[PDB]
C-alpha cells in the first residue's frame, strides 16, 4: 500500500530531520561540562555538527561555531556542595559582581551597528530629528527606586534608529553623572518615572558606559544584567 | 506594577526609513506610506514603502482578476441587487465543473468554465507572487528560507485545486470559491473519505498547527522575557551571543532538559509550520487516489 | 551536566516555596517544590490510569480510555470503574499543569527573567480546565467532558461536532481558526526571514535588522519590527485558544442547535430579510 509507504517514509524522514534540528541547536554552550568546568563523560546521544561560518558585516570579522568555548571573565561564586547538582554561592556581592540574575557576557566591547554602520543606538539629542511622538514624554520627570526615594532625572532616551524605538532612558544622578536604565525595567508615568528593580541606592552602582555618545553590547550586557539582578538583590528594601 | 512589553510605553519616530539597497532597483520602489501611531503601540508605525516591478504588477493584476471574476459570479447570483449582494455575500459560490465534463475546458461559463478562469488567474497570481518572494530575497543577499516556506503552503493549495482534481480525472473534485461553500466542501471531504481523524497525515497536520501556536507562544514569551537584555534583537545574539540568548536557553533547558539557540530556535520555527502543509499536502493528495476509506485503510494498517 | 555558561547562573533564590529545601538540578531539570508536586501530581495521575487500563482489560495504548461519569451522575462523585478514576486524574493533570506553570515562575525568577511563558501556558491549561471543568459544570454534568484515550478524544470531537451539525458555522470558532492558521503562516515567515538573513547567499556578509524590515517592506509594504513579531507570534498563539475556550463554552449553554442556523440573523434582517432573489430568497 502505497500510504503505507508514505507514513512509515515520514517517521524515517522526521526522526531525520529532528537529528538535524538538535544538532544545529547545539552550536553554542557545548560540549556539556562538569560543575569544575571540565568536558562531561555524557554527552549525550548527539554529537556536534561540522562548524559554519559566519561573516559579520562592517569589516567585523567572522563567527565559527561550534568552537573552542570560555567565560572570558572571573565568576564569583563557590560550591555549596560536594556533589553536583547543588547552587553556586555569591562570594560577594552578586549584583557588583554580575552572577545569577545579575550576569552578564563578555560580548564585544562595540556599539552594534545598523545596516549602513552607524551606530544603531544613540541618544535621542544625537539622532536626527527623532522626537517623542506618543504617549509620556519621560525627559525631565524624576526618577523614582523601589524603596520610593528619588534617584534622579530623566535627561534623554536613547533610541535604537533602525528600529525607531525607546530602548534606555537617559538618568542623571546627585553627583551629576548618567546611567542608562533600560526600556523594558521602567514604567513611565505622568510625574516620574518608577523603577521597581532597584533601590535608590543602588543607582550609582549601575555600570557605565566609557564615552557618553554610544553604548557597546558589553555595556548593554552589565547594565541590563544588573538592573535585572536586582529583582532578587534588593527585594530587602521593598516593601512598597 | 512590572511594565511587560506587550504594547510600548513611548512611541519615537524619526525620519521615513527607506531601507537597505543592494541590487535593489530603486526606480521599482514606492514613496513611505503614512505613520501609524495606532500601529506603534504594538509594532512599527511606518508603512511602505512597497517593491513594485513587473513581477509585482503581473501578480497584483492576476489576483485582483481572480477576486473580480468570483464577485462579478456573486452579482449575478445576487440578481445584481446590492441589498441581496450584503445579505448572501457568505452563501454565494463559484463552483468548478460538473464531473461529467472531466479535465475538459469546454465546460459552459456558468457551469465551471468561469470557475477555471478564476482558476487561472489565481494561478499565475499565486505563482507569480512566490518567483516575487524569491526576487525580494535575491535582491537583497538574502537566502531563499521564504520562498522554501511558501512553497508548503502551496503544496497544499496546489494539491486541493489542481493536482488532485488531475489525478482523479476531472476538475469536479477541487473546492468551490465561496465563504460558507469552501466550508462545506471541507466536511463533504472527510465524510466522503472515511472521516480524516483516521488519515495519519491528517493526525501529523494537527500536530504540527497545534505546534506551531504552541512553539510560537513559547518563542515569543522567551523573547519578551528577556526583551529586557534586548533578546529580540535576534541576529546580532545570534553573532555575539548575550545573556538574553543564555537566560533564555537555560529557562528551557531547566524546564525540560534541552534547548535551542538563538539561531537554531528560527529553525524548530520554520520547520514547526512548513510541515503543517506539508503533511497535509501528502495527506489530501493520497484521499480518493490510493484511499478511498481511511477507516477502511486504518482496520488494514494498509 | 552545564552548558559551558551555565554555572554563574545556578545561584540559590528564587523559589516560591520551602526556601533552599528543593533548590536543586537533576541533571540539567531544575527541581523546586513545584518540581516535587509535578511529579506527585504525574505519577498519582499514571498510577489511575494504569488501573483504568486493568479495569478495562488492555495494555494498548491505543485502546486504553479513560470515560467521565455517565450524565445521570450529574455534577456528583462516581463509583472508580463508573467515572471517578476519570475525576481523580483531572485532579492530577490540573495539579500537574499547574505545578508545571508554578515551577516555570520559579526558573524566571532565578534567571530575573519576565514571566510571559508561565502566562502564555496558563492559556493552554484555561483551556484543557473549558473542555473538563467549566463546560461540564455549566451544563451540568462531568460526562460533557472528554475522555482520555488517544482514539476516543476523537471520536468525542467528532460526536461533539456533529450535535451541531457542521461544527465550521460557530462563529467564534472560525475566528480561532483564523488565529491559528495566521499563526503558523507567521511563525513560517519569522523563522524564515530570520534564518535569510543569519544565512545568506553563499560568501555573503550576515544581513542586518534593518534588511529584515526592507525584504517584508519591498514584499507587502509593511514590518511588523523584531519586537512586533515575537509580540504578534504570542498574540495569536494565545487568541487562538482564547476564541477554542470561547468556542467550546458557548456550545451547549447558550446555543443549542446547528450552527449553520446562527447566520439566519443576519439574513433575516427585515430590511432585506423577503427581497426576492439570490440564495435565500
Ligand atoms: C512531496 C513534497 C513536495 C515538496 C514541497 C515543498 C517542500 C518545501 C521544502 C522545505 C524547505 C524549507 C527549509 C529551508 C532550508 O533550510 O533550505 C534552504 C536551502 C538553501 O538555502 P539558500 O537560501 O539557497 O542558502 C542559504 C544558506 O547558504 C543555506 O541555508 P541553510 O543553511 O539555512 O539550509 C541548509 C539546508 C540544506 O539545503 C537543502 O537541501 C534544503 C532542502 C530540502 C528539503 C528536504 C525535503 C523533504 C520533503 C519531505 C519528504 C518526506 C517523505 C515522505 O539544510 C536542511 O534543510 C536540511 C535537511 C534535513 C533533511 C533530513 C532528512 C532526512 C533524511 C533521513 C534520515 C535517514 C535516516 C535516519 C534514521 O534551499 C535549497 O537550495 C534547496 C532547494 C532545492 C531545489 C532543487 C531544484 C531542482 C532542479
Ligand atoms: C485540542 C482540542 C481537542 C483535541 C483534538 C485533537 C485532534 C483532532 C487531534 C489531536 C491529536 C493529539 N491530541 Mg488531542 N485534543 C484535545 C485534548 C488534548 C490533550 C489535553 C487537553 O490534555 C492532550 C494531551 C492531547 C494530545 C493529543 C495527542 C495524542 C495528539 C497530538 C497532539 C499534539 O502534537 O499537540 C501539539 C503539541 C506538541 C507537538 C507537544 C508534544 C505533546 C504530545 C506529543 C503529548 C501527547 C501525550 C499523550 C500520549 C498522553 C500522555 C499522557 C501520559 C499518561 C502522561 N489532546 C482536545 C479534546 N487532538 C491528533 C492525533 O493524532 O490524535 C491521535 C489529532 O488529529
Ligand atoms: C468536518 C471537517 C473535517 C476536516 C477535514 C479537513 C480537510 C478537507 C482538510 C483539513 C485540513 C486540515 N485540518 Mg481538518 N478536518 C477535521 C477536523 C480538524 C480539526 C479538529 C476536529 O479540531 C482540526 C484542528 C483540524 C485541522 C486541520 C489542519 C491541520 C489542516 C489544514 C492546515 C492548514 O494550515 O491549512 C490552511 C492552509 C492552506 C489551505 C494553504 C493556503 C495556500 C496559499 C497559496 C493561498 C493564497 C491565498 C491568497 C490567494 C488569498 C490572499 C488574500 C489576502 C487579502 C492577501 N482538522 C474534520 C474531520 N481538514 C487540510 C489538510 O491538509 O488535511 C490533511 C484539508 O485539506
Ligand atoms: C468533526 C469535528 C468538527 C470540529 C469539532 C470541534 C470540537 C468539538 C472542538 C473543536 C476545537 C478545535 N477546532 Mg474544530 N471542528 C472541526 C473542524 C476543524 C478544522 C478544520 C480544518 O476543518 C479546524 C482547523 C479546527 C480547529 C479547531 C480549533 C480552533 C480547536 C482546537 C485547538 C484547541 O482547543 O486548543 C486548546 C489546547 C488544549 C486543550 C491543549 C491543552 C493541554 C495542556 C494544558 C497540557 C497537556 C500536556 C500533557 C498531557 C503532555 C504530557 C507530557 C509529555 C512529556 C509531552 N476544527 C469539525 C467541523 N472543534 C476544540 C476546542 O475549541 O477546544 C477548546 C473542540 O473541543
Ligand atoms: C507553512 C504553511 C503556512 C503558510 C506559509 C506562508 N504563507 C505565505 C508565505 C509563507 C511563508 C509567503 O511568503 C507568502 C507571503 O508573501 O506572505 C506574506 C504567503 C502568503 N500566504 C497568504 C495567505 C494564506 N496563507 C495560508 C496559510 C499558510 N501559509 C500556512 C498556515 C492561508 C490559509 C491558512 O487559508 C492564507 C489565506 C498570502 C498573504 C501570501 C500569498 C500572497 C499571494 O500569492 O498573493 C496573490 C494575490 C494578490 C497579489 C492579490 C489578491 C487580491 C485580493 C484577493 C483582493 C485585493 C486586495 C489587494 C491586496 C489590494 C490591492 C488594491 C490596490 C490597487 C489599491
Ligand atoms: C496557549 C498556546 C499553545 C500552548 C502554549 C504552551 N504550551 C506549553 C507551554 C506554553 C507556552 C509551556 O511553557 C509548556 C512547556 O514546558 O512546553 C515545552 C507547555 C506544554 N504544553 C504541552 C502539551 C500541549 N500543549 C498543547 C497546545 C498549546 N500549548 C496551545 C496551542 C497541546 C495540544 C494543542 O493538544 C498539547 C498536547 C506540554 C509539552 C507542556 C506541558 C508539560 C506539563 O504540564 O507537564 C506536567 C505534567 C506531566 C509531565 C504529565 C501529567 C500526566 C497526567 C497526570 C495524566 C494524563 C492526563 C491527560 C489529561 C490525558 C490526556 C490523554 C490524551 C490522549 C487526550
Ligand atoms: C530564543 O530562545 C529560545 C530558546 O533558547 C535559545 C529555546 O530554547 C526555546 C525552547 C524551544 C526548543 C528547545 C525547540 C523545541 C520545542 C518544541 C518543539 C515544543 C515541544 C516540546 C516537547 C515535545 C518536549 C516536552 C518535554 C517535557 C515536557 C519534559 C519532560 C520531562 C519529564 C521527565 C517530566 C517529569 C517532571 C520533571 C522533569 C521535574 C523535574 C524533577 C525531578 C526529576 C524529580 C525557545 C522557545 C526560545 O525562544
Ligand atoms: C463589491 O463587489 C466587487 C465585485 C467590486 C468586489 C467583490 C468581490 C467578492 C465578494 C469576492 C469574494 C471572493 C471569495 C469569497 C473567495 C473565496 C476563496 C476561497 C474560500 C478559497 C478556498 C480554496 C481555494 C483553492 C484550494 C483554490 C485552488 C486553485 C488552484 C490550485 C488553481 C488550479 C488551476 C486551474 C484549475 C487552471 C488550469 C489552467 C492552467 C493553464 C494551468
Ligand atoms: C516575518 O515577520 C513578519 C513581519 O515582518 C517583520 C510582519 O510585518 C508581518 C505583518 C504584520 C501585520 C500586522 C500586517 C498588518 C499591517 C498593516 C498595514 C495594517 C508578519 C505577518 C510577519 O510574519
Ligand atoms: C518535539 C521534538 C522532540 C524533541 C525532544 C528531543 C530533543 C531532546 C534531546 C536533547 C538532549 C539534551 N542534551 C543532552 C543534548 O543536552
Ligand atoms: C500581510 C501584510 C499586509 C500589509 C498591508 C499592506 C500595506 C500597504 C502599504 C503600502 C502603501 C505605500 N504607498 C502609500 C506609497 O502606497
Ligand atoms: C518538529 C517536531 C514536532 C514533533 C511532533 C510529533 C507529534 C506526533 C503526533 C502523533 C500523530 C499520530 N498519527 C497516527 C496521526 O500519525
Ligand atoms: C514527542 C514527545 C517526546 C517526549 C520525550 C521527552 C524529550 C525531552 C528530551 C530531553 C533530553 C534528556 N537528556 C538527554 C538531557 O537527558
Ligand atoms: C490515556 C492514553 C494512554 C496513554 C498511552 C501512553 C502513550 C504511548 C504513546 C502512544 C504511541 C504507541 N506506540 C509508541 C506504541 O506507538
Ligand atoms: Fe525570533
Amino acid at each position: 500500500d502505497l500510504a503505507s509507504l508514505a507514513i512509515y517514509s515520514f517517521w524515517i524522514f522526521l526522526a531525520g530531520l529532528i537529528y538535524y534540528l538538535q544538532t544545529e541547536n547545539m552550536r553554542e554552550g557545548y560540549p556539556l561540562e562538569n560543575e569544575d568546568g571540565t568536558p562531561a563523560a555524557n554527552q549525550g546521544p548527539f554529537p556536534l555538527p561540522k562548524p559554519k561560518t559566519f561573516i559579520l558585516p562592517h569589516g567585523r570579522g567572522t563567527l565559527t561555531v561550534p568552537g573552542p568555548e570560555s567565560e572570558d571573565r572571573p565568576i564569583a561564586l563557590a560550591r555549596t556542595a560536594v556533589s553536583e547538582g547543588f547552587p553556586h554561592a555569591p562570594t560577594g556581592d552578586p549584583m557588583k559582581d554580575g552572577v545569577g540574575p545579575a550576569s552578564w557576557v563578555a560580548r564585544r566591547d562595540l556599539p552594534e551597528l545598523d545596516g549602513h554602520g552607524h551606530n544603531k543606538i544613540k541618544p535621542m539629542k544625537a539622532a536626527a530629528g527623532f522626537h517623542v511622538s506618543a504617549g509620556k514624554n519621560p525627559i525631565g520627570l524624576p526618577v523614582r527606586g523601589c524603596d520610593l526615594e528619588i534617584a534622579g532625572k530623566v535627561v534623554d532616551i536613547w533610541v535604537d534608529i533602525p528600529e525607531q524605538m525607546a530602548r534606555f532612558l537617559e538618568v542623571e544622578l546627585k553627583d551629576g553623572s548618567t546611567r542608562l536604565l533600560p526600556m523594558q525595567m521602567v514604567k513611565v508615568q505622568s510625574n516620574r518615572v518608577h523603577v521597581n528593580a532597584l533601590s535608590s541606592d543602588l543607582f550609582a552602582g549601575i555600570p557605565t558606559i566609557k564615552s557618553p555618545t554610544e553604548v557597546t553590547l558589553l555595556e548593554e550586557d552589565k547594565i541590563c544584567g544588573y538592573v535585572a539582578g536586582g529583582l532578587m538583590y534588593a527585594a530587602p528594601k521593598r516593601k512598597s | 506594577a512590572e511594565y511587560q512589553n506587550i504594547f510600548s510605553q513611548v512611541q519615537v519616530r524619526g525620519p521615513a526609513d527607506l531601507g537597505m539597497t543592494e541590487d535593489v532597483n530603486l526606480a521599482n520602489r514606492s514613496g513611505v506610506g503614512p505613520f501609524s501611531t495606532l500601529l506603534g503601540w504594538f509594532g512599527n508605525a511606518q508603512l511602505g514603502p512597497i517593491y513594485l516591478g513587473s513581477l509585482g504588477v503581473l501578480s497584483l493584476f492576476s489576483g485582483l482578476m481572480w477576486f473580480f471574476t468570483i464577485g462579478i459570479w456573486f452579482w449575478y447570483q445576487a440578481g445584481w441587487n446590492p441589498a441581496v449582494f450584503l445579505r448572501d455575500l457568505f452563501f454565494f459560490s463559484l463552483e468548478p465543473p460538473a464531473p461529467e465534463y472531466g479535465l475538459s475546458f469546454a465546460a459552459p461559463l456558468k457551469e465551471g468554465g468561469l470557475w477555471l478562469i478564476a482558476s487561472f488567474f489565481m494561478f499565475v497570481a499565486v505563482w507569480s507572487w512566490w518567483g516575487r518572494t524569491y526576487l525580494r530575497a535575491q535582491a537583497l543577499g538574502m537566502g531563499k528560507h521564504t520562498a522554501w516556506a511558501f512553497l508548503s503552503a502551496i503544496w497544499l493549495w496546489m494539491v486541493l485545486g489542481f493536482i488532485r482534481p488531475i489525478l482523479m480525472g476531472s476538475w469536479s473534485e477541487a473546492v468551490p470559491y465561496g465563504i460558507f461553500s469552501h466550508l462545506d466542501w471541507t466536511n463533504n471531504f472527510s465524510l466522503v473519505h472515511g472521516n480524516l481523524f483516521y488519515n495519519p497525515f491528517h493526525g501529523l497536520s494537527i500536530a504540527f498547527l497545534y505546534g506551531s501556536a504552541l512553539l510560537f507562544a513559547m518563542h515569543g514569551a522567551t523573547i519578551l522575557a528577556v526583551s529586557r537584555f534586548g533578546g529580540e534583537r535576534e541576529l546580532e545574539q545570534i553573532a555575539d551571543r548575550g545573556t538574553a540568548a543564555e537566560r533564555a536557553a537555560l529557562f528551557w533547558r531547566w524546564t525540560m532538559g534541552f534547548n535551542a539557540t538563538m539561531e537554531g530556535i528560527h529553525r524548530w520555527a520554520i520547520w514547526m509550520a512548513v510541515l503543517v502543509t506539508l503533511t497535509g499536502g501528502i495527506g489530501i493528495l493520497l484521499s480518493g487516489t490510493v484511499v478511498d476509506n481511511w477507516y477502511v485503510w486504518g482496520q488494514n494498517h494498509g | 551536566a552545564l552548558l559551558s555558561f551555565e554555572r554563574k547562573y545556578r545561584v540559590p533564590g528564587g523559589t516560591l516555596v520551602g526556601g533552599n529545601l528543593f533548590d536543586f538540578w537533576v541533571g540539567p531539570f531544575y527541581v523546586g517544590f513545584f518540581g516535587v508536586a509535578t511529579f506527585f501530581f504525574a505519577a498519582l495521575g499514571i498510577i489511575l490510569i494504569a488501573w483504568s487500563a486493568v479495569l478495562q482489560g488492555t495494555w494498548n495504548p491505543q485502546l486504553i480510555s479513560v470515560y467521565p461519569p455517565a450524565l445521570e451522575y450529574g455534577l456528583g462523585g462516581a463509583p472508580l470503574a463508573k467515572g471517578g478514576l476519570w475525576q481523580i486524574i483531572t485532579i492530577c493533570a490540573t495539579g500537574a499543569f499547574v505545578s508545571w506553570a508554578l515551577r516555570e515562575v520559579e526558573i524566571c525568577r532565578k534567571l530575573g527573567i519576565g514571566y510571559h511563558i508561565p502566562f502564555a501556558f496558563a492559556f493552554a491549561i484555561l483551556a484543557y480546565l473549558t473542555l473538563v471543568l467549566f463546560r461540564p459544570v455549566m451544563m451540568g454534568a462531568w460526562g460533557y467532558a472528554f475522555p482520555y484515550g488517544i482514539w476516543t478524544h476523537l471520536d468525542w470531537v467528532s460526536n461533539t461536532g456533529y450535535t451541531y451539525g457542521n461544527f465550521h458555522y460557530n462563529p467564534a470558532h472560525m475566528i480561532a481558526i483564523s488565529f491559528f492558521f495566521t499563526n503558523a503562516l507567521a511563525l513560517a515567515l519569522h523563522g524564515a526571514l530570520v534564518l535569510s538573513a543569519a544565512n545568506p547567499e553563499k560568501g555573503k556578509e550576515m544581513r542586518t535588522p534593518d534588511h529584515e524590515d526592507t525584504f517584508f517592506r519591498d514584499l507587502v509594504g509593511y514590518s511588523i519590527g523584531t519586537l512586533g513579531i515575537h509580540r504578534l507570534g504570542l498574540l495569536l498563539s494565545l487568541s487562538a485558544v482564547f476564541f477554542s475556550a470561547l468556542c467550546m463554552i458557548i456550545t451547549g449553554t447558550i446555543w443549542f442547535d446547528q450552527w449553520v442556523d446562527w447566520w439566519q440573523w443576519w439574513v433575516k434582517l427585515p430590511w432585506w430579510a423577503n427581497i426576492p432573489g439570490g440564495i435565500n430568497g
